[PDB]
DNA sequence: CCCTGTCTGGCGTCCTCTCACCCCATG
DNA sequence: CATGGGTGCGCCAGACAGGG
């Protein structure tokens, strides 16, 4: 669609696989049942100082090639004419026309 | 006080060596001027007199001592030199060496058809005693079960 | 010998196009070292050149 | 190559490469056991010699 | 109790893959219990293909999944000596669990 | 330092034709 | 089975001590 939504995933795919592709206690577990004192509490003030792009909730998963939001399949990881571009050109194994 | 000596022997007679140089002290009874003789080299707790030195090369089957010179040669580096050599020995035969693989770890196989190959444990199994790693043969990975002991931790 | 004075992969095969064995006897991939055996695949006076 | 009964009439060299190849290994596993300083002493000058 | 299964797409190339690894290790090893399969396995994706409108042109295709399992009776030093990296069947995944 | 004695090395003809025999030794 | 350690040649010549 653009190069500048493109431009948003190169962005999108660093900073949250600096913290939120690993480090997952400090985002998920550090609330569990505890006590309600303020510290864990404190914990997600922490989660505030880091950017809220950089979450695995930002995760849109976009054509590698021309970046189209809607119509996606994971399987692949394309937009919903290249797994035809590959049908048709036969850029992928096994991918047959269904002639059931 | 009696300290330790290195004595050189012909390569493959060292026990009857050993046993030659017991029976030379209890034959020229100096039995006050030798402690031990431990095992192609045999250390011996001595003193240095030229009449021991004599009776030690008078051995059969003994080249000589081995030292800084011929005239006073030499005890040893450390105090139990040879104690050391001989506790290395035993710790080589029991050759104690990192051997295993665990989840997200690479491994190395030095049995079976697999052997000399590298390959990361994908699955562990500590309760079957059994690692779940593959081999890259022919390109594609060879998911095999190796044991601790049949592959090293790499 | 496997790495010995008289090595297979370290200078080559005894037999000309022969690797070591069951691999490769006839004349199409000179060259290929099977886990097998690490030997070389080359004619006969390659190894006293090595 | 071996003679008419077919025990093999070795060459000088290979008992010299032989000899060499021995006290290197020799000398390579007492440098692992830390050998004393008198015992490298002699490798060393065995494998000087050899 | 080994396990030899591979694992691919079409039935008509590992059907010579079922073939190079019961016979090669008949010559070295002769101890197998025979190819026993595994049910065909379908991926069918029904996909949109006009640029920018109309909810009906949705043409099938799948990308479809064989598996063929070898199981060899004993664990043999010789069958896996001589057919360790070697797999006639390319651009194919060999799991030999043993 | 300038001559004198010693100590080790380097070397000694070319072609052939038979023969005989090539590491013990052993716990 | 596999490894592990004589004493009859004579000249030249230069390098190494050895006086000198």
């Amino acid at each position: 669609a653009k190069q500048s939504m493109k431009a948003r995933e190169v962005k999108r795919v660093a900073l949250a696989d600096k913290y939120f592709a690993k480090r997952a206690e400090l985002k998920a577990i550090i609330s569990d049942v505890n006590a309600s004192d303020e510290d864990r509490w404190n914990a997600v003030l922490k989660l505030q100082t880091l950017p809220r792009d950089s979450s695995p909730s930002r995760q849109r998963n976009r054509c590698r090639q021309t970046g189209r939001p809607h119509g996606f399949l994971r399987k692949f990881g394309l937009s919903r004419i290249k797994v035809r571009e590959a049908a048709m050109r036969g850029e992928i194994p096994g991918l047959k026309k269904a002639s059931w | 006080k009696k300290r330790w000596y290195v004595v050189q022997a012909f390569s493959g007679f060292e026990g009857r060596v050993a046993t030659s140089l017991r029976e030379h002290i209890k034959l020229h009874n100096m039995e006050d001027l030798f402690g031990e003789v431990m095992v192609g080299y045999v250390l011996v707790q001595m003193v240095m007199n030229d009449a021991s030195w004599h009776l030690v090369r008078s051995v059969p089957r003994v080249m000589g001592f081995i030292g800084g010179t011929s005239d006073r040669p030499a005890p040893i580096s450390d105090k139990e030199v040879d104690a050391i050599m001989n506790r290395l020995q035993q710790v080589g035969d029991k050759p104690r060496p990192k051997t295993l693989f665990e989840p997200g770890e690479m491994v190395r196989v030095n049995d079976g058809p697999f052997a000399d190959f590298n390959g990361v444990v994908e699955e562990v199994d500590y309760e079957k005693s059994r690692l779940k790693v593959s081999v890259s043969i022919f390109g594609r990975a060879t998911p095999v079960e190796l044991d601790f002991s049949q592959v090293e931790k790499a | 010998e496997r790495d010995g004075l008289f090595c297979a992969r370290i200078f080559g095969p005894v037999k000309d196009y022969e690797c070591l064995c069951g691999k490769y006897k006839r004349l199409k991939h000179r060259g290929v070292i099977c886990e097998k055996c690490g030997v070389e695949v080359t004619q006969t006076k390659v190894r006293r050149e090595r | 190559v071996p003679l008419d009964g077919g025990r093999f009439a070795t060459s000088d060299l290979n008992d010299l490469y032989r000899r060499v190849i021995n006290r290197n290994n020799r000398l390579k596993r007492l440098l692992d056991l830390a050998a004393p300083d008198i015992i490298v002493r002699n490798e060393k000058r065995m494998l000087q010699e050899a | 109790r080994i396990r030899i299964r591979l694992k691919a797409f079409d039935h008509r190339l590992i059907d010579q893959a079922t073939a190079e690894i019961v016979e090669t290790a008949k010559r070295t090893g002769a101890q197998v219990r025979g190819p026993i399969p595994l049910p065909t396995r379908k991926e069918r994706f029904t996909v949109l293909i006009s640029p920018h409108v109309n909810k009906d042109a949705r043409d099938q295709y799948e990308i479809r999944t064989h598996l063929r399992l070898v199981d060899i009776v004993e664990p043999t030093e010789k069958t896996v000596d001589a057919l360790m990296r070697l797999d006639l069947a390319a651009g194919v995944d060999v799991q030999i669990s043993l």
